[PDB]
């Protein structure tokens, strides 16, 4: 989850989120450099009483102005597209879980073996237990096995929603009549939080996502206990 | 069987047709087997795949429509 | 039609205090409207 | 039919200061007044209809 | 020239219309309406229509357009 | 740009009145609504 | 003035047009939600009054007052071309909707096109007749144009009358096919795409036929010269646009989509 | 006389004046909506109500700022005032149709304010996505009133585009080629081409939404074989060009302001600037699905949209560097208009660069539907489009009015607005990276500090808007009449005096070959 | 088969004035670009006007994008302030 005064991304929980952090660092260095160079050049143009107001020849300088930006964009595009295709690669999941968006809560279906399904609602502020997070806790967490490739399938039974978990690098739109796929792999046990990421009406702010990542043996026993 | 494997017919984020095709394949197979009086157990792979991938409400709606005579797929 | 400064506009600038009143009502009504719409929606 | 364009050119170029929408004569004034009355009256009715629809 | 485009109008274009008019005239006559099946992707009603009883399409033909509940 | 002196000069006092009236025309109606939100 | 451009007399029709737009939209709202046609009928009436007086005044300014210099005429040519481009892009949206739905038919349809329970019209029956009718009208309007340029009043009138008669034939055939169609606008995305796309096309055929009828009466009254007749050129361009949209509908919806 | 002049106008200047008045009023509505947004978010908890009233305010904020403030001021106001004067034309090609483009906007605005007053409003976002915008999740008149508002604004701008293209092509001096027209005139012609092609596609999409809501069509309804994602394609096919429509006239005004206050006769690299604007206009039609990177499209599609979107940085960079090269060697006049333009060059660059971050589909997975997007577009709109508008307004006010502003007050106004917009939007980057979603009335506690600071920023911007009204009053109150304007040899719009007569160029300019 | 009027028979107002002037090789409504002289003080560009001043735009060199604009007044020839080309008003 986010913490107070946070400047950057939530710490990476998945290898792909680690990849996105290093790609963001590379891109942000470029943004900082170009921003800085433009501000510096403005300030240089504006700090001399020397003048030259006659017609100036453009073509030489326009070569630099186009080639250097083209090279910089290629230097962004190359690692950008490496990561795009890495997320798309075939992985062989061990488990498929479905989530259905609703106004205003998520349902989960684990139907590889048994008919396990349940609803997941925000804990109201007045019912938080001491230490619990306003607007982020749910009654029924999405328990999942750590260190395993999981196929998440996302849809909706009403309006658009979007299923997001920032620390895993995940955001998949929940569209009625459509089954969208993403893959989830947590490097760590723990609790990983997200929030509905498509405007869906009165309680869009209040339908969060909580993943609970535990060893396979614990996930199997939880699964059995939820039937 | 753990879950539905990768299927090169459906390699993209949109998995709608994967659920649909496996649901059709199961019910086509079940009809073929019940008709000659053969064994629906040969249809098991399609059953496991559609149950893994398909939302419960899609299967429930499709089952209701087959019973009503309003299912629009060819079985 | 009248031409020149203060004449090529649909409002009078002959009196700066009448103009202040007209500008107050004009910009003030635009700024007020959303607050009164929110009030309307809350009062249903 | 006969070509009466010359007679309409004389009417519409008459030096009487009328704008082109009124220059055909009294019938233009009537059709203008009907149009503007329906527009302004219809606009007041649309405002009444918003007033009505703004409350349950 | 005008002469050529009149030649095309009367020599090619209107003969084509006359032939297609004959074609349509011969293949006309009411085809038999199919068995009503209450398919959920057809006879959509999310809001009543703003005319009639709310349940009839604008150019409703009783012979070939069933209601959600079947033929009238 | 060059320009003539003001045909109708706006003194500091007159500017303080115009600025005050302008600010109040924005602040009083919004203020009235936001103050009364609980009542609504 | 020592330029060739038209300084237009101050006019009320822009305001009456803008208000007719308010009355038509608020009218449709009042019809869809508050069970009443009154605002809508006022807006349709003021819209027709506005169009009538505005275009009447354009005829006064041009035929009667001589304001349409070659420079003004060139401007109107560009205006009508740009207007037609905007109408092409409007239809593109409906063609995009049609291809989107038909190339990737969803499970609710049976996963096929046409959908389960849809019995398309035979494209070789009335739809082919309609194609012959609009293509024929493209030939007759060309005859009308050449007759006008050659100074032939009688043949211009006969060709333009033939063109209007075909436009009317198409409209009556389409009305009958709407009535006879076993599917409706409420028959899923098939009915949606079919009736909205062919319906906007039908509206454009009625607009184009009305424009040609305006040209027919102006011709009866001798307004057009053998060299100056932009209203006729504009109506002919509009009419070719209507023909070409039909050919795209015929190939896409009626033939390929059957 | 008053009715004939102001309701029945066929005059490009008076119609321009009507657009500037309309846009200024719209800006006050849009500002009030922006303050309600930031009042809701300025402390954790609920101020107004749930997300419905909140998203009605957000939706209306966007429609008012885009359709009633920026487009009317840039295109209707500056375009009508300046384009005829910059080409020596006696008016627009279609001076009566011009008046209808203006008079469609009050009714458009009335339909939007009616949407917010009836039922529970249209809490849809300015994108109006179904099914939330459909007749089940938004039953009743609000969304239909929003659709009709867009229809009237769309017709206004389509007819206005036909008028500008025709005027700019057909009504220049016969010796003047397109490569002898000022950059602002190019910026309006290109913007008009974008409007002509994009708005009809929006019209088709929102018409389909209207028929799904009222005639039982199912374009966007899976139950009939429709697809909510088709609406998104039709909307964004318009919506990406729309943002280039919002900035292009601002690029044209920036070229004129930087040239003028650098003491130059001409912008650096004129043909490069024309090339850059035409390239941006073209590329702006082939990138729309960068608004859809999370909807589930194929990887190769995402790769194409990433790459095509990044290409826009090349022509855009040529413009930024050309502005810097215009300043180079200038006799710099530190006018208020110059300060707006210099703030534009820098702040637009920052927002352009955060756009390039977002163009990367892989990273956009995490940034999409977060405040990082909100930071990007407010740098380019509230510090780009708005800075160009304020620069153009203070530069050309004396042309339009015949009176001068108080330059010291205008510099104070710039300084307050600069602090307020940066305090508002810079922290929203942090909120986006750390995962705060868009269209939320309330946020988890961790996001409190940056939302608090952002809301305080919005109040500083309000103080700037109030001061601007006073500054315009003080100019009309004092009546300092313009005497001389420098650089008329390369700024034709000033050569008929301040204000110019009702009829200008009755006798056209003499330009020989 | 006739019966369609010609412009010669039926053109009126400004359209007719433009039509009749073009037959005489004349351009009172400024439809054509005027052709430059050498632009010396002996051979100035002659600028017609119906008043005592007119705006000149000077494209000083072929394919310049920058047009130089100034008022030309009745009386002694004036010079383009960029290239020095001479212009003389002929009211
Ligand atoms: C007028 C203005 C009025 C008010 C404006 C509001 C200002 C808000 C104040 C921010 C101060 C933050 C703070 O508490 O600093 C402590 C902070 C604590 O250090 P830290 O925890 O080691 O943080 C390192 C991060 O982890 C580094 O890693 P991260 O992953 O944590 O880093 C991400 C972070 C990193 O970004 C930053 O640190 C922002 C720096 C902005 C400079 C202003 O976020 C961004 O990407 C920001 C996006 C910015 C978009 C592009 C901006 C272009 C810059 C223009 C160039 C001109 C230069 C001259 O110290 C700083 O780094 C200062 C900032
Ligand atoms: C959702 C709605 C959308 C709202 C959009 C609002 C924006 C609209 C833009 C257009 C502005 C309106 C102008 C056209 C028609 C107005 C009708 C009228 O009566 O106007 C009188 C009024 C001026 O009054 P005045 O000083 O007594 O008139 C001098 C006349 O020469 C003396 O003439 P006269 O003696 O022959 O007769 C004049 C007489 C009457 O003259 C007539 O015979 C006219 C009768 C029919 C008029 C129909 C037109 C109504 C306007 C439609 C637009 C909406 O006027 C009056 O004294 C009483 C009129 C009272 C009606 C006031 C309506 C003004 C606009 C309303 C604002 C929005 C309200 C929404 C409420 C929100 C609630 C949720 O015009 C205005 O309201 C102008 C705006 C107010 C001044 C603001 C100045 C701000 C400066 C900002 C700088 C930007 C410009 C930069 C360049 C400047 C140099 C070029
Ligand atoms: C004026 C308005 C405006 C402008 C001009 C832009 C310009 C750009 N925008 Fe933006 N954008 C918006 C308004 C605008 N945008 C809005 C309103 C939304 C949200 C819509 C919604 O959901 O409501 C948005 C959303 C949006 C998204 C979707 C993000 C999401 O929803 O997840 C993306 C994705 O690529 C995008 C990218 C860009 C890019 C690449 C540019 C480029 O044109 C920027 C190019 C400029 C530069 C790069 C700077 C100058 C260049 C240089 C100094 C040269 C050197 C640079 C390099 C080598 C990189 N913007
Ligand atoms: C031009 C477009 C534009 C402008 C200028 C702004 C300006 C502002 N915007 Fe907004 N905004 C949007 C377009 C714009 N916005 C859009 C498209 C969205 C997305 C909506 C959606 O999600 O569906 C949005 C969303 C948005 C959000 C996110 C809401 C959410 O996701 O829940 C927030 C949050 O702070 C915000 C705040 C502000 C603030 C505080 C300003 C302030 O900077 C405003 C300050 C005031 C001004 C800048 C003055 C304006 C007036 C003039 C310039 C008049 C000039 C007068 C004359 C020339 C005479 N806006
Ligand atoms: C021969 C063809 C001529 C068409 C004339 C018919 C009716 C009126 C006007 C039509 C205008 C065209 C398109 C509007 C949308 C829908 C109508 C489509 C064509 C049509 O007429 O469709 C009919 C349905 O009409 C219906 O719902 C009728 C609904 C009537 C209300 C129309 C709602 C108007 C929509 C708003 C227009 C927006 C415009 C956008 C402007 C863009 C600006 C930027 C089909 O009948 P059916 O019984 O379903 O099936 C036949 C079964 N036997
Ligand atoms: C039942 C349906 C209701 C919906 C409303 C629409 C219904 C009907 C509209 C039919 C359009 C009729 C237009 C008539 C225009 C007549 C004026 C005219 O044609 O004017 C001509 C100029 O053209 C010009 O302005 C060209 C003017 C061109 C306008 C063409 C407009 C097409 C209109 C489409 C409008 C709505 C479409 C939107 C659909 C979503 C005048 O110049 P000339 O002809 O050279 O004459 C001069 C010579 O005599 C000199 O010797
Ligand atoms: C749900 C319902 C919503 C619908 C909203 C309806 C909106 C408004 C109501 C329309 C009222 C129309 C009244 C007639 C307007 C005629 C305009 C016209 O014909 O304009 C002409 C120029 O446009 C030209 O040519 C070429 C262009 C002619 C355009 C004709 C009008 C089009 C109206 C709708 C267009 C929408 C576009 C459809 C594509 C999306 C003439 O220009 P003027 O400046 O007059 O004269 C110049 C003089 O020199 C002439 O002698
Ligand atoms: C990125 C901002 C930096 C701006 C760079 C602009 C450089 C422009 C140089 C072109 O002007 C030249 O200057 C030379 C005299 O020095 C002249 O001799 C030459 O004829 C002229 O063409
Ligand atoms: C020249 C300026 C313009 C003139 C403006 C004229 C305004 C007067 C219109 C009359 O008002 C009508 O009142 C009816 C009520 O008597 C309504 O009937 C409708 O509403 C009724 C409500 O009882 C229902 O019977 C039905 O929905 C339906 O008949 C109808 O909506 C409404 O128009
Ligand atoms: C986002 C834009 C808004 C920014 C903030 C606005 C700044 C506030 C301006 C003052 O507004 C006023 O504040 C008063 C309180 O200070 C209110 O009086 C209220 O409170 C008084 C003191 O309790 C009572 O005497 C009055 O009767 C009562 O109406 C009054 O109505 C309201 O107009
Ligand atoms: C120049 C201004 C002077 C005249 C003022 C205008 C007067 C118009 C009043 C007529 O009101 C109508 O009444 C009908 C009957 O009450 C309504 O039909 C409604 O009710 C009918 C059944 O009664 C249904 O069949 C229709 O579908 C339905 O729209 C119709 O909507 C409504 O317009
Ligand atoms: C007799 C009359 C002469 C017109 C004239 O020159 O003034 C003729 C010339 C062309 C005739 C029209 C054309 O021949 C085409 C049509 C032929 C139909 O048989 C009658 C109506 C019809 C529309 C005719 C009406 C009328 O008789 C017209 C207009
Ligand atoms: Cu569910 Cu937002
Ligand atoms: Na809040
Ligand atoms: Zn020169």
């Amino acid at each position: 989850m986010a913490y107070p005064m946070q400047l950057g991304f939530q710490d990476a929980t998945s290898p792909i989120m680690e990849e996105l952090l290093h790609f963001h660092d590379h891109t942000l260095m470029i943004v900082f450099l170009i921003s800085s160079l433009v501000l510096y050049i403005i300030s240089l143009m504006l700090t001399t009483k020397l003048t030259h107001t006659s017609t100036m020849d453009a073509q030489e300088v326009e070569t630099i102005w186009t080639i250097l930006p083209a090279i910089i964009l290629i230097l962004i595009a190359l690692p950008s597209l490496r990561i795009l295709y890495m997320m798309d690669e075939i992985n062989n999941p061990s488990l498929t879980v479905k989530t259905m968006g609703h106004q205003w809560y998520w349902s989960y279906e684990y139907t590889d073996y048994e008919d396990l399904s349940f609803d997941s609602y925000m804990i109201p502020t007045s019912e938080l237990k001491p230490g619990e997070l306003r607007l982020l806790e749910v009654d029924n967490r999405v328990v999942l096995p750590m260190e395993m490739t999981i196929r998440m399938l996302v849809s909706s039974e009403d309006v658009l929603h979007s299923w997001a978990v920032p620390s895993l690098g995940l955001k998949t739109d929940a569209i009625p009549g459509r089954l969208n796929q993403t893959t989830l792999m947590s490097s760590r046990p723990g609790l990983y939080y997200g929030q509905c990421s498509e405007i869906c009406g009165s309680n869009h702010s209040f339908m969060p996502i909580v993943l609970e990542l535990v060893p396979l043996k614990y996930f199997e026993k939880w699964s059995a206990s939820m039937l | 069987y753990q879950t539905a494997p990768f299927d090169s017919r459906f390699p993209n984020q949109n998995q709608t047709r994967n659920c649909w095709q496996n649901y059709l394949d199961f019910h086509r197979c079940e009809k073929a087997m019940t008709a000659k009086g053969g064994d629906v157990s040969v249809c098991e792979w399609y059953r496991r795949v559609y149950k893994s991938l398909c939302p419960i409400s899609w299967v429930s709606t499709w089952d209701d429509r087959r019973a009503e005579g309003t299912f629009p797929g060819k079985i | 039609y009248e031409e020149g400064p203060g004449k090529n506009i649909p409002f009078s600038v002959e009196n700066k205090w009448r103009l202040l009143a007209m500008m107050t009502l004009f910009f003030g009504s635009g700024f007020a409207a959303p607050f009164f719409i929110v009030r309307h929606q809350l009062l249903k | 039919f006969e070509n009466r364009v010359a007679e309409k050119q004389k009417l519409f170029q008459e030096d009487n200061g009328l704008p082109v929408h009124l220059k055909g004569g009294a019938t233009d004034n009537i059709l203008y007044r009907v149009t503007m009355t329906l527009c302004l009256g219809g606009t007041l009715y649309s405002l009444y209809c918003l007033g009505w629809a703004s409350f349950p | 020239g005008a002469r050529t485009w009149r030649f095309l109008t009367f020599g090619l274009a209107l003969p084509s219309v006359a032939l297609c008019t004959l074609n349509s005239w011969l293949h006309s006559g009411h085809r038999e309406r199919p068995a009503f099946i209450p398919y959920h992707h057809l006879r959509i009603r999310t809001k009543p229509f703003s005319w009639g009883d709310g349940n009839h399409t604008f150019f409703h033909n009783p012979r070939v357009n069933p209601l959600p509940t079947g033929y009238e | 740009i060059t320009a003539k002196p003001a045909k109708t000069p706006t003194s500091p006092k007159e500017q303080a009145i115009g600025l005050s009236v302008t600010f109040l025309s924005f602040l009083l109606p919004a203020g009235w609504v936001l103050y009364h939100l609980d009542n609504y | 003035q020592t330029h060739a451009y038209h300084m237009v007399n101050p006019s009320p029709w822009p305001l009456t047009g803008a208000l007719s737009a308010l009355l038509m939209t608020s009218g449709l709202t009042m019809w869809f939600h508050f069970n009443s046609m009154t605002l809508l009928m006022i807006g349709l009436t003021t819209n027709m009054l506005t169009m009538y007086q505005w275009w009447r005044d354009v005829i006064r300014e041009s035929t009667f007052q001589g304001h349409h210099t070659p420079a003004v005429q060139k401007g109107l040519r560009y205006g009508m071309i740009l207007f037609i481009i905007s109408e092409v892009l409007f239809f593109t949206g409906f063609f995009w909707a049609f291809y989107h739905s038909s190339l990737a038919p969803t499970p609710e349809l049976g996963g096929c096109w046409p959908p389960t329970g849809i019995h398309p019209l035979n494209p070789l029956e009335v739809p082919l007749l309609n194609t012959s009718v609009l293509l024929a009208s493209g030939v007759s309007i060309t005859w009308a144009h050449h007759s006008l340029m050659e100074g032939d009043r009688k043949h211009m009138l006969q060709a333009l009358f033939i063109t209007i008669t075909l436009g009317v034939y198409f409209t009556l055939l389409q009305a009958s096919e709407y009535y006879e169609a076993p599917f409706t606008i409420s028959d899923g995305v098939y009915g949606s795409t079919f009736f909205v796309a062919t319906g906007f096309h039908g509206l454009h055929v009625i607009i184009g036929s009305t424009f040609l009828i305006v040209c027919f009466f102006r011709q009866l009254k001798f307004h057009f010269t053998s060299n100056h007749h932009f209203g006729f050129e504009a109506a002919a361009w509009y009419w070719h646009f209507v023909d070409v949209v039909w050919l795209f509908l015929y190939v896409s919806i009626y033939w390929w989509g059957s | 006389m008053f009715i004939n002049r102001w309701l029945f106008s066929t005059n490009h200047k008076d119609i321009g004046t009507l657009y500037l008045l309309f846009g200024a009023w719209a800006g006050m509505v849009g500002t009030a909506l922006s303050l309600l947004i930031r009042a809701e978010l300025g402390q954790p908890g609920t101020l107004l109500g749930d997300d419905q009233i909140y998203n009605v305010v957000v939706t209306a904020h966007a429609f008012v700022m885009i359709f009633f403030m920026v487009m009317p001021i840039m295109i209707g106001g500056f375009g009508n005032w300046l384009v005829p004067l910059m080409i020596g034309a006696p008016d627009m090609a279609f001076p009566r149709m011009n008046n209808m483009s203006f008079w469609l906007l009050p009714p458009s605005f009335l339909l939007l304010l009616a949407s917010s007053m009836v039922e529970a409003g249209a809490g849809t976002g300015w994108t109006v996505y179904p099914p939330l915008a459909g007749n089940l999740a938004h039953a009743g008149a609000s969304v239909d009133l929003t659709i009709f508002s867009l229809h009237l604004a769309g017709v206004s701008s389509i007819l206005g585009a036909i008028n500008f293209i025709t005027t700019i092509i057909n009504m220049k001096p016969p010796a003047m080629s397109q490569y002898q027209t000022p950059l602002f005139v190019w910026s309006v012609m290109i913007t008009a081409v974008l409007l002509l092609l994009s708005l009809p596609v929006l019209a088709a999409g929102i018409t389909m939404l209207l028929t799904d809501r009222n005639l039982n069509t199912t374009f966007f309804d899976p139950a009939g074989g429709g697809d909510p994602i088709l609406y998104q394609h039709l909307f964004w096919f318009f919506g990406h060009p729309e943002v280039y429509i919002l900035i292009l006239p601002g690029f044209g005004m920036i070229s004129h302001i930087v040239t003028y206050y650098s003491g130059k006769k001409e912008p650096f690299g004129y043909m490069g600037m024309v090339w850059a604007m035409m390239s941006i206009g073209f590329l702006g039609f082939i990138v729309w699905a960068h608004h859809m990177f999370t909807v589930g499209m194929d990887v190769d599609t995402r790769a194409y949209f990433t790459s095509a979107t990044m290409i826009i940085a090349i022509p855009t960079g040529v413009k930024v560097f050309s502005w810097l090269a215009t300043l180079h060697g200038g006799n710099i006049k530190w006018s208020p208009a110059m300060m707006w333009a210099l703030g534009f060059i820098f702040l637009f660059t920052v927002g352009g660069l955060t756009g390039i971050v977002l163009a990367n589909s892989s990273l956009d997975i995490v940034l999409h539907d977060t405040y990082y997007v909100v930071a990007h577009f407010h740098y380019v709109l509230s510090m780009g489009a708005v800075f160009a508008i304020m620069g153009g307004f203070v530069h050309w006010f004396p042309l339009f009015s015949g009176y001068t502003l108080n330059d010291t007050w205008a510099k104070i106004h710039f300084a307050i607005m600069f602090v307020g917009v940066n305090m508002t939007f810079f922290p929203q980057h942090f909120l986006g990276l750390s995962g705060m979603p868009r269209r939320y009335s309330d946020y988890p506690d961790a996001y409190t500090m940056w939302n608090t600071i952002s809301s305080m920023g919005s109040f500083i911007s309000l103080t700037a808007v109030m001061l601007m009204v006073f500054i315009i009053w003080e100019a009309f109150a004092s009546k300092r009449e313009v005497l001389t304007v420098d650089l008329t040899t390369t700024n034709l719009e000033w050569l008929n005096g301040c204000p110019p007569p009702y009829h200008t160029f009755e006798e056209p300019t003499y330009v020989n070959l | 088969g006739g019966g369609v009027p010609t412009d010669e028979e039926q053109a009126t107002g400004l359209e007719r004035e433009v039509m009749l002037a073009a037959r005489k090789g004349q351009d009172p409504y400024n439809i054509l670009a005027p052709k430059a002289t050498s632009g010396t003080k002996e051979d100035p560009n002659l600028v017609p006007s119906i008043t005592n001043k007119r705006i000149v735009g000077c494209i000083c060199e072929e394919d310049n994008s920058t047009v130089i604009w100034f008022w030309l007044h009745k009386g002694e020839a004036q010079r383009c302030p960029s290239c020095g080309t001479h212009y003389k008003l002929v009211p």
